[PDB]
């Protein structure tokens, strides 16, 4: 019903362990973990003995812990479901304490507990904190409290009680930046679960290494990677103006954007629209929110160049609202702020490091074609549509230059195909038919040029079928089936091909027309997947469409194409779409009356 | 685009002036606008109750979502689901004011299925909770005194239809 | 359809010489892992339906991806998911036996992401199903052949993710 | 190119910064001429008191050669 | 390769490889040591099988563009003979004529007719290299190389 | 496809008139170049394979494109190149005898750049080879008919480019 | 045009234009002078050909929408006759009936049924126009034009 | 996602306390963690030398460094070196995590499309990464080299 922006694989972080946080920090700094991060990992793995045995004893005595766990409530007055949820919550809290102990971080507790004050009905919060305190007392009662890790269990229970005592924490807000931009809200649990992103702020009195760290993060934001090791980052005047008391991080972002390094990376190999999307990534930390934002950017580039677009992005209200003056732009993804569903696919394909690997501009295609009806496309995306030439299964690769526009067609949806029957005439399409073009030999050759769009070598000749048809033992339909069951046909159209692409190209060669919808394509794919290649060839030759169109004594021929096929078959444009205006009069040349 | 601007844009794209059918439809929308504003007011006064109680009713009828396998188990995911409920209620109220689903088209259905398939969010509990929200706003509108509950029926049904699958 | 032998021949043939000593060591490695690859493929052939039953049992059932409005609802869709899982098992086996995943790359992973995004098939869910299949084969085969076939199962997941 | 040395303090009136979103507001910044109009308008839109605007680079009354 | 023929035969009928196919696979991976030995021998004596092939191919049929006085054409003929014995070694290692066909013997006729070299003189030269491959290899190895040399003779 | 008479007729028909005088002398130019176009087509048809032989010998042979790792290595790739050259020369004959480049538009240059970039067929070397074919056919048909067929060959080169 | 039929006949079976196709080509490129003269004559006397065809057409079969008193319908009929004889001139120049087909006689029947004009009335008017083309042209030119007029007559 | 995250994810998805087999898997991770960390440190101090030796033994004096190759044109060589450093450091990240999730989320997704769009040979990349596995094995020891070659082999799996 509507075109798809892509559903990429996302892994939302529910919490942080100790190793995940350290690796997140080292990764977000683009470096090997250093000696203190090394000491983090090694010290936590050293305490792992005590942590695992704490979790062992707590899981072993969980039944008695939650059995032991203000005005005590009545079972009958509270309700059976509410009593069940009280016991479930209590066992759940103990489980998450053991989870935190093994993970070495209270991030799971703090994320999953801090905003629970009113989720639990808040008239039983005194009962809740008394029960949690009694669980703390009992867990320490059978875990000896002199100087052991019972201090650790006390601290983790205290952190759980402290998180639960925190009242209503305000949801974070990604406010709409324009009339076309929707505002979004964001729970603080989702904010605290999200991966910590370093906020590189450059102040004039920072030490040199901290400044160089901020410069390196600026390179990683803008140029997508660290270029400082290379001699291409020779920008000694911008760096030097940036380091001391002047030329702040915003001016430096602009200087990085207008540099020819940025043009070589993200403007020279791209058309304007893809370049605009990448600039949105590199200067605001987010993709295009809406079509109208892209209209503003595209018109601005059209009359003033791309450097003015960089100037407008870093001079925008949103830039000063998020990154201010001396904060490096950072990527605003899943847990950093609230995400919109509008650009979910394009923006998650843009935040990925393989965003320059795509040339076709993902945002504008999705945003425009959502406000348009369904496109003329094979039901399993446009990569399944081969190139309408005489021969050769030429499909768009999913990896090499991904130009993918996924679209959901219904099962009953049918493709519009441009037939050659209504077009042209008769005795114009009966020159490409080759029934029984009366010589047998010509019919063998034309059956080849249908089955393999060009004449084949002698090793690819199916000479036994030639002798059979010259003797009248088999008819044209059986010969075409034998050619389509030859080994070289399998190599040409079945082995080195995606299976539904293989089925579609065999359908185009054996039927002379693309498939219509998921009925046909689903049936062929199911046949060739549960039964195989020769079964699909037999089912396509014995298909009722083959019998109605090509019968038994007629070589298959192309009958229908995609409209893209005719657009390829008219590079000068179509014949007569509206009467031309040869020798016209325009104002200005007329006004000089 | 509300009903007015959508109908005007359609006639602009075909080049016609306003015929009497458009004048009748515009006057009908302008008459229903008092009820639409009343429902928007009740919604703005009871939105947290409506969205949260719909989430609670959904988790009672679909029990698995708060169970450990479900994609609303922890309170992080629970709060995310309730915030989604508030999202649906707010944009359905926007569409109720406008009388048109363009707001839903560009700001609710613009990739919701892609997000819910990326995160593993189940589609059908989401539309079941949307229907619980619709029945809730229907019943407190009927108690408030609005006989015509037809207007408040449409945005939740549109979100459900565009989000749900084909059986 | 390229295999470890044919990849070795093609890298030697693009440079224009005979296969060298390190390539011959890689060839010996394939020639001596062939027996366990054949035994693993025979076991997979015997127990493929049991694998797919177990795989869907531990990963795709009793989540609301299976209930009404799921992608596994509307029984033809369940049969479609089972048929796809069979295809991943068979093609991971084909890649395992031949030594290289060229069959995966050319028959499955080229356009399956576009197809699954077009149908609305949840890609993370089918990645989870592939690694559940990987764990099932790990459980009923052992480590060595298990990690050898889980290599190409993880290749399938990489082509999906 | 001719530069403006601008000191201004731009306050936030629409958002509460939690602990990290707080950056600074009192910035002294070299501003290019072709953007200073838009920066003045932007920091007037957000509500900043502009206390110091001088011409860091270039002279006054330049008919040419100013960039 | 034999493995690729077994997989593609298992494919196109949507079924896992049979016990017979995997049995042939075990036999082949046992024979791989002998096949590596044959390949090493061919790679060791490529120079001299090419030299002696040129010797007797010029002693039998001198009416070829090879010995027409242009030493560049002799170099091209030597290189072609070396490429084809290398393709035979590839078929030995692969155990199927797939390297011999796919690189060497699909477009033989169009390539050598475009090159204007007559086909059957190349057939004679390939018989000459077949006799040398007899002369330098042991009997089982000679038959294994002979299968692909006869495939070449079929090709031209 | 279209020819010179057809495209003149279609432009005049789009204007809604008969063949005007300018299209008339254009049609006279066609009707007096016809005999030499037919003789040039006959001479190309007599020596198509020899033209491809000289073309490949002068443009593609003795380069890295024919050695290992090059596009014309692995003999069936050489045959595919030779058959593409047969197509280019035959369709250039079609466009020369037709008097319009329309047949090259609907049967050669449509999707051909995309096809060659998909296969890794180098397009600049193909342009070099088609212009070598232009020199070969200019050699023994003469300048005039050679110039006429080289026009359509240059159109082929522009379409590849 | 007959050149296009020769090329599409030389095409679609993957072969260069045979000597016989070139023979028809030289015959056509030598009849081009007569075709040009016929087309010039037809363009010269189109107006009076249409008027005399309308005269005989309204005399013989007067129960048509053209002579129902409305001047716009008969203006359309006049213009249609002029367009058809212009297509006759086009097919004369092109040497084959393809201009006539692709411009006026492929979807002719459903065209006139959408315009509600009876088919046999158009066939009668085309018989009249054929007679006018006979009366103003020499015998050879009358045959050349009458072949395409019969092509229209079949198409209705 | 480290090994602790994947283990607690399984346990919380089935809704129980950490089971004895799960605790045993955590035990193997936690008491192999010291050799993992040590390997991480010496992989950090000797990353440049490893990349040097791996380019020397796998990617040098083949015709991909020659003209028309993929490691011609010195900036492409520097990009190749940086890709090797990324692979080394992310295999280190996975080694410290105990899980291949950082690989699946930051390397292997995005890599095949980038390499096929840029024209980078996948086979030369995998032979370079396996040379990296051998070099880290030689300079580390069999156990640490195997534990990091598991993640190098995961990277080669995604290629
Ligand atoms: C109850 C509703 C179901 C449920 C919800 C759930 N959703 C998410 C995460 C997100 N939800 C959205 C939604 C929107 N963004 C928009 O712009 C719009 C229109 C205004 C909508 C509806 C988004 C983008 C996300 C991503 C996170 C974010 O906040 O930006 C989650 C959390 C996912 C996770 O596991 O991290 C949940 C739990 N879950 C259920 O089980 C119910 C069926
Ligand atoms: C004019 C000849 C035809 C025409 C044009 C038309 N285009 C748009 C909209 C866009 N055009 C583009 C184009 C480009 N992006 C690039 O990067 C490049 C630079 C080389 C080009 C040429 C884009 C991205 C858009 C969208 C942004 C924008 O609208 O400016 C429209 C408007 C479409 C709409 O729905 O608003 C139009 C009308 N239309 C015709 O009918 C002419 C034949
Ligand atoms: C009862 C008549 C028989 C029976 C039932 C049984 N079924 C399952 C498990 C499942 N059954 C379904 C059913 C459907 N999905 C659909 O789309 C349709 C049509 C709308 C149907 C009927 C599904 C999806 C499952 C999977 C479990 C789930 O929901 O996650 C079981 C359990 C088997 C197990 O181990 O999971 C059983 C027992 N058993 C009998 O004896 C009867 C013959
Ligand atoms: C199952 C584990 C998951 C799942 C699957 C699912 N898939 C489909 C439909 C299709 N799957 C394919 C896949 C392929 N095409 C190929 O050529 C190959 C073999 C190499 C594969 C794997 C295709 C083409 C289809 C479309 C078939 C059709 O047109 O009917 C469905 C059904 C889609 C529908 O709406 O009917 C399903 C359910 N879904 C899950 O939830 C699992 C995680
Ligand atoms: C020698 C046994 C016969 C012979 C040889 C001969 N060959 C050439 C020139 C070439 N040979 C080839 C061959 C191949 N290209 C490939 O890709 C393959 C690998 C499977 C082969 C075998 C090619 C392409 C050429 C052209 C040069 C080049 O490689 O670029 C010549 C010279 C022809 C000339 O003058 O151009 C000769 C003499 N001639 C005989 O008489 C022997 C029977
Ligand atoms: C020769 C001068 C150059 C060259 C060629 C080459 N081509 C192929 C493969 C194909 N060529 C085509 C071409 C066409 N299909 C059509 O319908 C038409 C007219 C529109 C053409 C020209 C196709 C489709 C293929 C693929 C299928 C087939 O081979 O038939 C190859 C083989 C490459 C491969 O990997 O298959 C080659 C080598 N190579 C050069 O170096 C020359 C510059
Ligand atoms: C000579 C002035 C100095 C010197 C040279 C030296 N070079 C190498 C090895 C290589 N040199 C390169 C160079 C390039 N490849 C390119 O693509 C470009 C752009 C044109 C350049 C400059 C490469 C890639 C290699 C590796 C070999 C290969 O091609 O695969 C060596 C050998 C180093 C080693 O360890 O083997 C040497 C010695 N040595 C000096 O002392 C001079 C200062
Ligand atoms: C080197 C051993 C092999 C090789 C490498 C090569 N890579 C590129 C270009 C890029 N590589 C990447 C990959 C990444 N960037 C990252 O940040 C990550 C880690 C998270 C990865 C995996 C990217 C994005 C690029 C694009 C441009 C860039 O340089 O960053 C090149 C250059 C390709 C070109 O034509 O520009 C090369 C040479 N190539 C080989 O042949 C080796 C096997
Ligand atoms: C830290 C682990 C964790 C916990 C314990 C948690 C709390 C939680 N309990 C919840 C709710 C309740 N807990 C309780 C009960 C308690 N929770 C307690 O810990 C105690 C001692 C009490 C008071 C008796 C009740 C009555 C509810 C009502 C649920 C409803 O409104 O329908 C919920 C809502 C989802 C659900 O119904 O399952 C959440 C999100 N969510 C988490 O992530
Ligand atoms: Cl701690």
């Amino acid at each position: 019903d509507r075109t798809n922006g892509g559903s990429p694989v996302v892994h939302p972080q529910q919490y942080h362990t100790v190793p995940t946080a350290v690796i997140n920090g080292a990764h977000q700094r683009d470096r090997y973990p250093n000696h203190s991060e090394m000491q983090t990992l090694s010290t936590f793995l050293r305490t792992g003995l005590q942590r695992l045995e704490i979790a062992q004893t707590l899981a072993q005595h969980a039944n008695e812990i939650v059995a032991a766990g203000f005005q005590a409530i009545n079972i009958a007055d509270y309700g059976a479901v509410r009593m069940k949820r009280s016991m479930r919550d209590l066992g759940w809290f103990l489980r998450y304490i053991t989870y935190a102990v093994v993970a070495g971080d209270t991030s799971i507790i703090t994320v999953n507990t801090r905003g629970l004050r009113g989720i639990i009905p808040e008239d039983v919060t005194v009962a809740t904190t008394v029960a949690l305190q009694e669980m703390q007392w009992k867990s320490l009662s059978f875990f000896p409290v002199d100087s052991a890790a019972a201090a650790l269990v006390r601290r983790y229970f205290d952190v759980l009680i402290a998180d639960y005592q925190v009242e209503k924490p305000s949801d974070r807000y990604r406010t709409g930046v324009s009339k076309h931009d929707q505002g979004l809200s964001f729970p603080e649990s989702y904010e605290d679960s999200g991966c910590a992103i370093p906020r590189w702020v450059m102040k004039p009195t920072l030490p040199d290494s901290e400044k160089d760290a901020v410069i390196r993060a600026a390179y990683r934001q803008v140029f997508e990677r660290d270029i400082s090791g290379l001699g291409t980052a020779e920008l000694t005047q911008p760096i030097s103006q940036l380091k001391g008391e002047d030329g702040s991080m915003e001016l430096f972002i602009r200087q990085l954007g207008k540099s020819r390094l940025y043009r070589q990376l993200f403007y020279e190999p791209y058309m304007i629209s893809r370049s605009i999307e990448l600039a949105c990534r590199h200067f605001l930390g987010r993709g295009l929110s809406c079509m109208e934002e892209f209209q503003r950017y595209f018109e601005l580039v059209a009359d003033q160049g791309f450097s003015a677009l960089v100037d407008a992005l870093v001079s925008s209200q949103e830039y000063a609202d998020y990154f201010g003056a001396e904060t490096v732009p950072y990527i605003r993804g899943l847990g950093i702020e609230a995400q919109a569903c509008r650009n979910w696919g394009p923006q998650l394909d843009l935040f990925k490091y393989s965003a320059p690997a795509r040339k076709v501009p993902q945002f504008v295609t999705a945003f425009a074609s959502y406000r348009q009806p369904l496109p003329n496309q094979h039901p399993y995306g446009m990569g399944n549509d081969p190139l309408e030439t005489q021969f050769g299964a030429i499909f768009p690769h999913e990896t090499t230059n991904p130009a993918a526009q996924p679209v959901h067609f219904s099962e009953d949806s049918r493709r519009i195909l441009v037939g050659h029957a209504h077009r042209k005439s008769h005795a114009e399409i009966s020159q490409q038919i080759f029934s029984l073009q009366h010589s047998v030999e010509s019919v063998i050759l034309a059956a080849y040029r249908q089955v393999f769009g060009c004449e084949v070598l002698g090793s690819q000749r199916h000479q036994a079928a030639e002798t059979q048809l010259k003797g009248g033992l088999i008819t044209v339909r059986e010969f075409v089936r034998q050619l389509a069951k030859s080994r070289s046909f399998r190599q040409a159209y079945w082995e080195n091909l995606y299976m539904t692409k293989a089925a579609e190209i065999i359908h185009r060669r054996l039927l002379g027309r693309p498939t219509y919808g998921r009925r046909e394509t689903s049936k062929y794919y199911d046949i060739c997947g549960r039964q195989g290649f020769y079964a699909l060839v037999d089912a396509l030759i014995d298909s009722d469409d083959y019998r109605t169109a090509f019968g038994e004594n007629t070589v298959p021929y192309e009958r229908y194409v995609t409209p893209r096929g005719l657009a390829l078959r008219s590079p000068k444009g179509p014949v007569a779409i509206s009467k031309l205006r040869d020798n016209p009069h325009t104002v200005g040349e007329y006004m000089m009356r | 685009r509300d009903t007015v601007t959508s109908l005007i844009s359609n006639y602009d794209t075909t080049g016609r002036y306003l015929d009497r059918d458009a004048i009748d439809s515009l006057q009908s929308y302008f008459i229903t606008g008092a009820n639409r504003v009343k429902v928007a007011a009740m919604i703005s006064a009871n939105a947290a109750e409506i969205s949260r109680e719909a989430g609670k009713k959904l988790f009672e009828v679909v029990p698995e979502l708060i169970r450990p396998g479900g994609n609303a188990y922890t309170t992080r995911r629970y709060a995310a689901c309730l915030r989604d409920m508030d999202y649906y209620l707010r944009y359905s109220s926007y569409a109720l004011v406008a009388g048109n689903n363009d707001v839903l088209m560009e700001r609710v259905l613009q990739g919701l299925r892609e997000t819910y398939n990326s995160l593993g969010v189940p589609i059908a509990p989401t539309v079941q909770g949307i229907q619980i929200m619709k029945e809730m706003v229907k019943e407190r509108a009927s108690d408030m005194g609005v006989d015509d509950t037809s207007f408040i029926d449409q945005p939740f049904d549109f979100i459900s239809r565009e989000v749900s699958e084909i059986s | 359809m390229q295999d470890a032998i044919t990849t070795l021949i093609n890298t030697s043939d693009a440079q224009g010489k005979y296969l060298d000593d390190s390539s011959l060591d890689t060839l010996q490695e394939y020639f001596r892992s062939g027996d366990l690859r054949a035994k693993a493929a025979m076991t997979i052939s015997a127990n493929a339906s049991t694998i797919v039953t177990k795989t869907v049992a531990k990963s795709l059932l009793y989540t609301d991806i299976t209930g009404p409005g799921g992608n596994m609802y509307t029984c033809r869709r369940y049969a479609a998911c089972i048929r796809d899982m069979d295809f991943f098992l068979r093609y991971g086996t084909y890649a395992m036996l031949a030594g290289d995943a060229s069959i995966l790359d050319e028959r499955v992973l080229n356009g399956l992401k576009e197809t699954y995004n077009s149908l609305g098939v949840p890609v993370g869910a089918t990645i989870r199903a592939v690694q559940a299949m990987k764990e099932v084969v790990n459980d009923m085969l052992g480590a060595e052949a298990g990690k050898e076939v889980g290599y190409y199962f993880d290749h399938i997941c990489s082509g999906l993710s | 190119m001719r530069m403006f040395r601008v000191t201004a303090c731009v306050p936030s009136q629409t958002r509460i910064r939690t602990q990290r979103e707080l950056q600074n507001t009192y910035f002294t910044k070299l501003v290019p001429y072709d953007n200073w109009f838009k920066e003045q308008q932007r920091i007037q839109k957000m509500g900043g008191t502009i206390v110091k605007v001088e011409l860091a680079t270039g002279r006054r009354g330049a008919n040419t050669g100013l960039a | 390769s034999l493995v690729t023929e077994l997989i593609l035969s298992a494919d196109s009928e949507a079924r896992y490889p049979a016990p017979k196919e995997l049995r042939i696979f075990q036999d082949f991976v046992k024979t791989g040591e002998q096949r590596v030995r044959i390949a090493k021998a061919l790679a060791a004596n490529e120079e001299r099988i090419v030299q002696n092939g040129s010797q007797k191919f010029w002693e039998r049929c001198p009416n070829t563009p090879s010995n027409s006085g242009v030493d560049r054409k002799t170099a091209s003929c030597q290189r072609d003979q070396g490429w084809y014995v290398r393709l035979i070694a590839y078929s030995i290692l692969a155990g199927s004529e797939r390297p011999l066909e796919d690189i060497g013997t699909v477009g033989i006729k169009e390539m050598y007719n475009n090159l204007e070299i007559p086909i059957r003189n190349i057939a004679e030269c390939m018989r000459c290299l077949k006799e040398e491959a007899m002369a330098v290899l042991s009997d089982e190895d000679a038959q294994e190389v002979a299968a692909y040399f006869d495939l070449i003779i079929q090709s031209l």
